[PDB]
RNA sequence: CAUUGGUGAGCAGCGAAGGAUUUGGUGGAUUACUAGCUAAUAGCAAUCUAUUUCAAAGAAUUCAAACUUGGGGGAAUGCCUUGUUGA
């Protein structure tokens, strides 16, 4: 299930699932720390911003979560972990096959209990560790001495003991000695949940009928016992700031404040999270300060206040109400459709099935928003219809938006499920807008567009009827209709000419938009279920119904790709933003990356959960997915951005490199009789001509001031007449031994300009002139090679600059004229770049002007 | 046609923070108030980052493999580089302001100075995917007493030292076992230490300070540990030193001075190797070459960058840059060279290749307010509020006349014949157009009719007459040659200005401070089609603005049209945040450019922040110079009406963003827009993106190899046209023969002559098969040369290209063969000696 | 002299193509001519509606 | 002509001025003469605040070196040192009952009695055993991030 | 000179210019390739003059 | 007759166990999320004190500084600078 594609960056939109949270105490401040899944994240507690996640996911899902001052201890399946800012730290492995459930930890004593009754005690090996490592003891709890553990408390002073609470009655260990030292009486009802307390000696136990039974721990009896009519009982916690409010939180969404001095009641929020998910599952104060925060399987975590009392004098009896805060949030259900709000890759919207729809951000975590859905009201004056009683809008299936004109009216046309209109939604207000979109044809709408310019929004109907509706008064323009079922897809080109529409009768219907001509049709086989429009490469696919691919160009009437291998249906696809690529995600849990050159897939990812939507940011980095399960959406980084691709067909391996990484190199000479120039920079040759006027330029107006008690080798002291001749005076040398000077030459190129001016003026070639000679021989050599000729001409030219009146004073010598007489015979065929030249700007100065 | 990027931010060289080399000689990095500017000094070719931070750059660091980039903001926001990528990898937000960047040389780990406290963070792995959470920090250390203002690592990997405003500087151990062989702390600075090195060995530490003083400190006796050794003086008397930087292979400190002057000392013995200047910029950046030869200095306040190697007395490059002051822009016919004008009254032949300029024209005393060029490039002209309009040349660099008015009255726009021959200009205080003659200096007339000033002129390039657009609300077509003397008016709907004419010459683009761009024909005075742009286009709400950005109605318009060389897009910019590119028969946009992204600018935002405006008062307002700790920057001399003035330091506010003149480049399918930033070129050579045309099922890069491999050349080259995928082109293109050449260019189809001219034009510029090349332009042009003539306007880009192919490469290389040739047949043709 | 201020400050006022926020602006002799209010704005449509004459194709 | 001026007090029995320097000698000023009246080098490097008590007979000073001293105007002479102070002092005050203030930055620390000539006096963070003679702080209190 | 600058920038630039002039000039026959600021590049190579 | 004026009486139509305005307070965004404090390679967070003192390091403009003045005219007493008695 590898891939060389993409890779999982993390799950944007989730906060909780349901597990109980753990929250530490950190200095002044607190973090909240939530697991999701196979990850867990840390949330601050002033301001609900993300902190950190896990960098690498558990293996399995996180069963039971405790936090220290700093270090944060993950239990998964089989291991305990401990964190530090999201790293692993440590890792400590529990030596049994069963499942860890519960997880306490007080001192150097770590209090791992599985779920086959049995508690592992884990020691520091250092009274000075960070946290404990070495493996204590294994006590275990028989049938005999309760049922199973329903959780593990420390109690406040006591001296290496843990509390353990079954279903039926509370044990002590004492961890140090691994034996008992105290059974309580047995409890008629289920213990569901356990809770110290801030008076010594003190647990709360809530029990599954709606009784919490408040058991002092030393005189071994009960204290107080409050009574909740016929509610499960999940959460318990005090308010420890002095003031004696206990918090009950039931799994029916209610939330319970009582005054233990009064012995009365405060008050009952209610739907604080819904019933199917769980409902409150963990909601505890933070310690000292009167703010709760509440949890549970909705995906959401809400903060809420007791405000001090109105009264000036009385104070305890006069308590205010609870008062909602800062909360974060995502889907209580997994997420249908996602689409990209700006090119910036910043906004998400997501609309899932819990009728909602959220405007997530990939930048930062906490900057989403639940997009609301308050109806403007009618420009009429008559009121609108529904319900008195406000519920959300049904489920949303299909979904477009431009950003071209974004803020000035609505810019995302929204459809529902089982609805016959449309709904309009403006991205910068975050609100609903005040058009509804008719089919005008008593239909369901299953696609819906926009134009570029973002003036005009397309609606196509389950009967056929493709209407064209207008963005400022919610007005119809044009009411095309061409097809028999329903519509399938609709887009429009960049220029607001070709409108492209398709059908479940596999009809794909090009219109003109200025006019209203039907341009052409193109009956295919197989219905056409969805199509996504790529207005860059004017290409469009259709995902059919004999599990192919089709991609049809737009103005061309043709199909011009067709792409097989999908098992079953493919559900959704999206194009690349430079249109190499189409990702598709189909039913047989495979996410394939056809690349259209090629015609194949070049990567095919077994997703283990099954994919409903696949999408493209389109900046370049982002291939954002929503999978059958799971409230978030998983995010890839596009690996193209770093690492070249290779184009290989992989699909059934799974399930020369020029060309495979469509980069082709260009040949250093196409042919032995071409004139090519060297490999480096063009203006090499113009510093070899003007080397001194361009030091001379580049001086400084005038001489720099200078202490001129300075060191004379300071340049040879970095801190850190054969034998005596160059690397190049050997080489020219042992040139015209061997009769061969290309080793000569490939030096002569790589040399520095200012290096080569040294080399040229300083041949050491006045009274013999053989190096002369022998440096010409090499430059006929070189011509001949015709490789390098740029270079090559301006290295006599730089000769005859240097020694020019040195072979000036010996000419008409028979050995000198020979070598360069030789030179020129060479020369003589390299006037048909002249010749090419003299004719190729004349025919383009000729016909340009003309 | 629509797939434009950025991809070079030519001009403002160096704007602030910390300019670096590479680990090479090859690689300069400057930090311009956006974004990470990147030239090479020996391969001459230029890069400017495409990503974009929020405010101003303050340090940069590179890995010294060369791999990671690390770009620091002045609040905090690191942003990462894979530089050979050169995507971005992770957004970190250090929270306080951070001062200083440096990579370990093992690259490992780096170290940052921010705030009061060192932050030692360990770099992610390049080749690992892009995590979420990259960053670990391996530790923090705070002890010191305020802000940490340098830091330099060993060139071991495990001794870190950071000076700090307070008057001490420590030495860190990165390791926590050796945290007792480095825990001393050296003060006795009298004043702000901002830099202290290790020294070619481990054992001595030079720390230099701001008032002069320069101390060495060496372990030994008076145990025994870190006595000073000796103390050195600069002896400045009112400069003061503002950074520093050592090489320690070569021992050399470069130190720079606020007065202007940098000096060049070797540290055992404190003498003074050269001393330079620039002017009276304070010299805010000094770096170093890994080789300890080329040194990197660098001025703020005038925006220049001069890289000088200290061993011979020369430099290398002394480039300056002016930030706000780029008034307006003229393209060559050569797609190489764009000339800019200035506030100062420079007018600057910048280099497209390498970001630098290449000469500097200063003549004109006033701002240069609109620059024009004429007659293949050689010949070229400006305006300035001077009371002048001077021609100019690019061969021997001088005036050939400074034509003036009969008093000197100012000028906006200027505008030429495409034959040399006629210039005119336009004015806001006498509302006339003068017309002069190119050859006699002196005035023609003055063609009048106007009620308030002609804001821009342009000649006809085929029929040569002029349009004026006025404040008037009427366009004037102006026949002034041959006896015809007529006067054509087309009003319009609101107050017409920017104007601007296709190649072809018989259309007027025109923008109205409606906002509305209309587009009519000159001969025939109709409206031939408008466009509406009042919607696409962002209005940035200023921290001194007291209204929203939706009835903003300051930049709600357009002041910069200009037409594509095709005759196919508009490319509308003004005084928005935004650059606009339509589509002219089309009536729609295709994309919008937003061109900058800083709140150091004014209208970046048209949302601004609530947790600015107190109960009185905008936050960022407030003037907040007194906090400051030194004197010059604390002086105030900001006059109360300098809207768009002669300085920066007179504004009062921040400057605000506009783009002011654009041209299409009329050989590479690029256009550049003059900015507050400087001037943003957007090209789309990188052509990554799958454009068909005409495909069909069979058609796969694998026939395109197949097809050359049986030698089917014409079916081989014409079906790559058909996918359009560069290397898929250049695969058939270098691999067919010469004598199949002719063949295959003679019966090329008419539909893909403009893609293989655009092809070679492109390709041969930087190629070395300057012999194949030519072969393919001369048998393409004898060949099919009549379509060409046909249709000129359609392969105008294409055709300007391949003759700029010949010129610039191709025609020196003849040069110099001709050179060569005739001086070897006088060497050894003539005299011998004596 | 204070209720120009106000309409500066608000953004009504123009100095040819531009409107100028900043009411410290020493507006020259020869540029006296040309300052009038700012397009498509509340403070010119009560002054053209008092005269009965709001041309609203150039929606002033 | 010693650079910008540093630190400020007034002493209230003589209404002389107190000018904490960068050259970190404290100079005594009056509107009478155009010279420094005393100078009393007192720390090294810069000064950061100083303050005279309302007798007019003791004055604290603090600097950069992590150096705080007490001196005697009177005699111009230094009563007790206190040296190697954690972070240095940003402000010092004298209370109108000799109860001195010394601000390290993000704590306040209070000395009573810290003034008097006797060298048990010198305030001091610790007293090793409960050794009565040393001046422990009469009351430290800590701010939160300021 | 520094008034006419401190009256032009309190006058947003725009600016009423001098009169008129008649000046002299020199020019000397240096290469054109050492008329320009410092770089690795230029365009010309024949004389000023 | 128009009212492109205000004030009131109704109707057609809109119309799911109410609907219009108008407004106070709070919360979340309004730049891209690596946690609090401290004397910080660690400790605390229920504290740094009966462990925080000694040692080591630490002194040039040799005895340096308004780069910060609305303009005109002075400057008696001031202040600054240079020459004139006694340790």
């Amino acid at each position: 299930k590898n891939s060389k594609i993409f890779s999982p960056f993390r799950i944007i939109g989730n906060v909780s699932n349901g597990v109980p949270f753990a929250t530490g105490t950190l200095g002044s401040t607190f973090y909240i720390v939530t697991c999701v899944g196979k990850t867990f994240q840390i949330y601050d507690a002033n301001t609900l911003h993300l902190l950190f996640v896990s960098e690498k996911e558990t293996p399995s899902s996180i069963v039971a979560l405790s936090a220290h001052f700093h270090y944060v201890y993950a239990a998964y399946e089989n291991k305990v972990g401990i964190y530090k800012r999201g790293i692993e730290e440590h890792l400590l492995e529990l030596e049994t096959d069963a499942n860890v459930e519960h997880l306490c930890i007080f001192g150097d004593y770590l209090c791992a209990s599985t779920d086959d009754n049995s508690i592992f005690i884990y020691k520091k090996s250092d009274p000075q560790d960070k946290y404990p490592s070495e493996f204590y003891t294994k006590l275990t709890v028989t049938e005999i001495q309760g049922g199973e553990i329903v959780s593990l408390q420390h109690l406040a002073t006591y001296l290496n003991k843990l509390t353990v609470v079954t279903k039926s009655n509370v044990l002590l260990f004492n961890v140090r000695t691994g034996k008992l030292v105290f059974t309580s009486n047995e409890f008629p009802d289920q213990i569901t949940t356990a809770e110290p307390a801030p008076v010594l000696d003190i647990i709360a136990l809530g029990t599954v009928t709606g009784e919490v039974i408040m058991f002092n721990m030393r005189k071994g009896k009960r204290i107080r016992t409050i009574k909740i009519p016929q509610s499960r009982i999940s959460s318990l916690s005090f308010r420890t700031d002095g003031s004696s409010h206990l918090s009950v939180g039931t799994s029916s969404g209610d939330l319970i404040f009582y005054d233990l001095d009064r012995r009365s009641r405060i008050h009952v929020l209610k739907n604080i999270h819904r019933e199917s998910y769980g409902g409150v599952t963990q909601a505890t104060f933070l310690n000292g300060q009167p703010i709760i925060v509440t949890s549970g399987g909705d995906n959401s975590l809400k903060e809420y206040v007791f405000d001090p009392s109105l009264s000036q004098g009385s104070g305890d009896v006069v308590v205010q109400p609870p008062r909602y805060l800062r909360s974060r949030g995502g889907h209580s259900q997994p997420p249908s459709y996602i689409a990209f709000a700006d090119s910036q890759s910043h906004f998400m919207l997501s609309a899932s099935k819990d009728r909602s729809l959220w405007s997530f951000s990939l930048r930062k975590d906490a900057q989403s928003q639940e997009m609301s859905q308050r109806l403007h009201k009618k420009q009429d004056g008559g009121r609108v219809g529904g319900s008195t009683i406000k519920s959300k809008f049904p489920e949303i299936v299909a979904l477009a938006i431009e950003n071209a004109r974004i803020g000035e009216w609505e810019n995302i046309i929204t459809a529902h499920k089982d609805e016959k209109f449309a709904r309009t939604w403006d991205m910068r207000n975050k609100r609903v807008g005040r058009w509804t979109f008719d089919t005008t044809d008593d239909g369901f709408v299953k696609s819906v567009a926009m134009s570029q310019c973002g003036n005009f929004g397309f609606i196509g109907s389950s009967n056929g009827s493709i209407t064209i509706y207008n963005m400022q008064s919610g007005i119809l323009r044009k009411k095309y209709k061409l097809h028999k079922r329903a519509v399938t897809g609709i887009s429009l080109d960049g220029m607001n000419r070709k409108m492209v529409s398709c059908g479940l009768d596999g009809i794909v219907g090009f219109y003109d938009f200025n006019k209203s001509t039907l341009l052409g049709k193109l009956k295919l086989d197989a219905p056409i279920t969805a199509m996504v429009y790529h207005r860059s490469s004017d290409l469009f696919a259709l995902a059919l119904d004999d599990l192919s691919i089709v991609v049809i160009d737009a103005v061309t009437q043709r199909v011009v790709r067709q792409l097989w291998g999908h098992s079953n249906r493919i559900t959704a696809f999206d194009f690349s933003p430079e249109g190499r690529w189409i990702v598709s995600a189909s039913l047989d849990s495979t996410i394939r990356t056809w690349d259209l050159p090629t015609g194949g897939c070049i990567d095919g990812i077994i997703v283990d959960n099954v994919a409903t939507n696949v999408k493209f940011s389109p900046n370049g980095d982002l291939l954002a997915t929503t999978h059958v399960t799971g409230n978030g959406i998983c995010i890839w980084t596009n690996r193209a951005q770093f690492k070249t691709v290779s184009t290989r067909t992989i699909d059934e391996s799974e399930f020369l490199n020029d060309i495979d990484f469509n980069t082709y190199t260009s040949l250093e000479q196409i042919d032995k009789e071409l004139l090519t120039l060297s490999i480096g920079p063009r203006s090499k040759m113009n510093t070899l001509l003007h080397l001194d006027v361009i030091r001379k330029r580049s001086k400084p107006k005038e001489a720099p001031k200078k202490s001129e008690k300075l060191p004379f080798f300071l340049q040879l002291s970095g801190e850190k007449r054969l034998g005596f001749e160059s690397h190049f005076t050997k080489q020219l040398r042992e040139g015209s031994q061997s009769k061969d000077y290309s080793s000569l030459l490939a030096t002569l190129i790589n040399f520095s300009p200012a290096a080569v001016d040294l080399e040229i003026r300083s041949l050491n070639s006045f009274e013999p002139f053989d190096e002369i000679v022998w440096f010409i021989d090499a430059l006929t050599q070189g011509l001949k090679s015709n490789k390098n000729f740029e270079l090559y001409e301006t290295f006599m030219s730089l000769l005859f600059k240097a020694h020019g009146d040195v072979i000036h004073a010996n000419n008409k010598n028979q050995d000198i004229a020979s070598a360069l007489q030789n030179w020129e015979d060479v020369h003589k065929k390299e006037d048909r770049l002249d010749d090419l030249v003299k004719f190729c700007m004349g025919v383009a100065a000729f016909v340009t002007t003309a | 046609k629509s797939d434009f990027k950025f991809s070079n931010l030519l001009g403002t060289v160096y704007r602030q923070g910390n300019i670096t080399f590479s680990d090479d000689g090859k690689q300069l990095l400057s930090p311009v108030g956006n974004r990470v500017s990147v030239f090479d000094l020996i391969n001459n070719k230029s890069f400017t980052f495409e990503y974009e931070h929020r405010k101003n750059i303050a340090a940069i660091d590179l890995n010294k493999q060369g791999t990671l980039l690390i770009s620091i903001d002045e609040d905090g926001r690191a942003i990462l580089v894979n530089f050979k990528a050169r995507n971005v990898l992770h957004h970190f937000n250090f929270k306080e302001k951070c001062s200083a960047v440096k990579f370990s040389p093992d690259g490992r780990l780096f170290a940052l100075a921010s705030g009061r406290f060192l932050q030692i963070w360990k770099t992610p792995d390049v080749n690992k995917d892009r995590q979420f959470a990259p960053f670990v920090r391996h530790r923090v250390h705070a002890g010191h007493f305020q802000d940490i203002t340098s830091l330099t690592w060993s060139q071991d990997s495990r001794f870190i030292l950071t000076t700090s405003k307070d008057l001490s500087a420590k030495i860190w151990s990165v390791d926590s076992e050796e945290k007792n062989l480095a825990a001393t702390t050296f003060n006795g600075h009298r004043d702000y230490v901002m830099g202290a090195f290790f020294s070619h060995d481990q054992e001595k530490i030079y720390t230099v300070s701001k008032d002069g003083a320069v101390f060495v400190w060496e372990f030994t006796k008076r145990k025994y540990s870190w006595r000073i050794t000796k103390k050195h003086f600069f002896y400045a008397n009112q400069a003061k030193v503002k950074c520093v930087t050592f090489h320690p292979a070569t021992r050399l400190l470069a130190v720079g001075f606020t007065s202007g002057e940098f000096r060049l000392y070797d540290l055992p013995d404190f003498t003074l190797i050269q001393q330079l200047s620039m002017g009276q910029n304070p010299v805010n950046t000094v770096s170093v070459n890994q080789t300890g030869e080329w040194l990197a200095f660098g001025s703020s306040k005038l925006g220049q960058l001069l890289v000088y190697e200290w061993q011979s007395e020369s430099y290398i490059l002394k480039q300056q840059g002016h930030f706000d002051s780029t008034n307006s822009l003229a393209y060559s016919p050569d797609g190489s060279r764009v000339v800019t004008a200035s506030e100062d009254g420079k007018i600057k032949v910048w280099d497209i290749t390498s970001g630098f300029c290449l000469a500097t024209f200063e003549e004109h005393t006033s701002s240069v307010t609109a620059v024009q060029f004429a007659k293949r490039g050689q010949v070229m002209f400006s305006s300035s509020l001077d009371g002048t309009v001077r021609a100019w040349d690019l061969i021997r660099y001088r005036n050939f006349r400074t034509f003036t008015g009969t008093e000197r009255i100012q000028f906006n726009c200027l505008a030429v014949d495409p034959s040399g021959e006629v210039v005119c200009a336009g004015s806001l205080d006498n509302f006339d157009i003068h017309v002069w003659s190119v050859q006699t200096g002196q005035l023609l007339d003055a063609l009048s009719g106007h009620e308030g000033p002609v804001s821009c002129l342009s000649f006809s390039q085929e029929n040569s007459v002029l349009a004026s657009a006025s404040w008037d609300k009427t366009i004037r077509i102006w026949s002034i040659f041959g006896r015809s003397q007529q006067v054509e008016p087309i009003e319009v709907y609101s107050d017409v200005l920017a104007l601007s004419m296709r190649p072809d010459g018989k259309e007027v683009a025109v923008s109205t401070l409606k906002g509305q761009i209309s587009i009519f024909n000159i001969e025939d005075a109709k409206q031939v089609g408008n466009i509406d742009c009042r919607k696409d286009i962002i209005s940035g709400r200023f921290n001194q603005d007291r209204f929203t950005a939706k009835n903003s109605e300051r930049s709600k318009f357009f002041t910069t049209i200009h037409y594509s060389f095709d005759g196919m897009a508009i490319v509308a910019g003004g005084n928005n945040n935004s650059i606009c590119l339509y589509d002219v028969p089309n009536e729609v946009l295709l994309k919008r450019f937003i061109v900058s992204r800083n709140m150091a600018l004014n209208g970046t935002l048209e949302f601004l922040n609530s947790k600015k405006m107190t109960e009185a008062g905008s936050l960022d307002l407030i003037d907040d110079a007194g906090e400051n700790s030194d004197l010059e920057d604390r002086i105030d001399n900001s006059l109360p009406g300098s809207q768009r003035g002669g300085d920066l330091s007179t504004r009062k506010m921040r400057p605000e963003v506009r783009v002011t003149s654009v041209q299409f480049s009329p050989t590479a399918n690029a256009f550049a827009a003059a900015s507050t930033e400087g001037l943003l070129i957007y090209s789309t050579n990188d052509t990554i993106l799958f454009d068909p045309f005409d495909l069909d099922v069979d058609v796969t890069p694998h026939s395109t190899v197949e097809a050359l491999r049986e030698k089917q050349f014409l079916n081989a080259l014409v079906m790559a046209f058909r996918l359009n995928e560069e290397y898929l082109i250049n695969k058939v293109y270098e691999a067919i023969p010469i004598k199949e050449i002719p063949l295959v260019a003679s019966n090329i189809p008419a539909i893909y002559l403009p893609r293989i001219l655009k092809f070679i034009g492109d390709f041969a510029i930087e190629s070395q098969h300057i012999e194949f090349n030519l072969i393919w332009i001369k048998a393409l042009l004898s060949a099919s040369g009549g379509y060409i003539n046909e249709h000129k306007y359609l392969f105008s880009t294409a055709m300007r290209s391949i003759q700029r192919f010949i010129v610039r490469v191709a025609k020196e290389v003849v040069n110099t063969t001709t050179d060569n040739k005739y001086t070897y047949r006088f060497l050894v043709s003539t005299d011998g000696s004596m | 002299i204070q209720d120009a201020v106000k309409f500066i400050e608000q953004g009504h006022v123009r100095v040819g193509p531009n409107l100028i926020n900043d009411p410290a602006y020493l507006v020259t002799r020869n540029m006296e001519d040309y300052v009038t209010w700012v397009d498509n704005s509340k403070i010119k449509k009560t002054l053209l509606r008092y005269r009965n004459q709001i041309d609203d194709f150039d929606f002033s | 002509k010693a650079g910008p001026t540093m630190a400020m007090a007034q002493n209230p029995w003589n209404a002389v001025m107190h000018l904490g320097h960068s050259n970190g000698t404290v100079s005594l000023w009056s509107p009478s003469m155009p010279e420094p009246l005393v100078k009393l080098l007192s720390a090294r490097g810069p000064v950061n605040s100083i303050a005279i008590d309302r007798s007019g007979y003791y004055m604290a000073t603090t600097g950069a070196d992590r150096s705080m001293k007490i001196w005697d105007i009177r005699n111009f002479k230094q009563l007790h040192s206190v040296e190697s102070l954690p972070t240095p002092g940003t402000n010092v005050s004298i209370s109108d009952t000799g109860l001195l203030a010394l601000s390290r930055g993000p704590h306040v620390t209070l000395w009573k009695d810290a003034l008097k000539l006797s060298g048990d006096s010198k305030p001091c963070f610790g007293s090793m055993g409960g050794n009565p003679h040393r001046n422990t702080p009469y009351m430290s209190h800590l701010f939160a991030g300021n | 000179a520094n008034l006419v600058y401190k009256l032009d920038v309190l006058s947003s630039v725009h600016f009423v210019p001098k009169p008129a002039s008649t000046s002299l000039e020199i020019r000397v026959e240096t290469p054109t390739i050492s008329m320009e600021d410092a770089q690795p590049l230029y365009m010309s190579n024949a004389s000023s003059l």
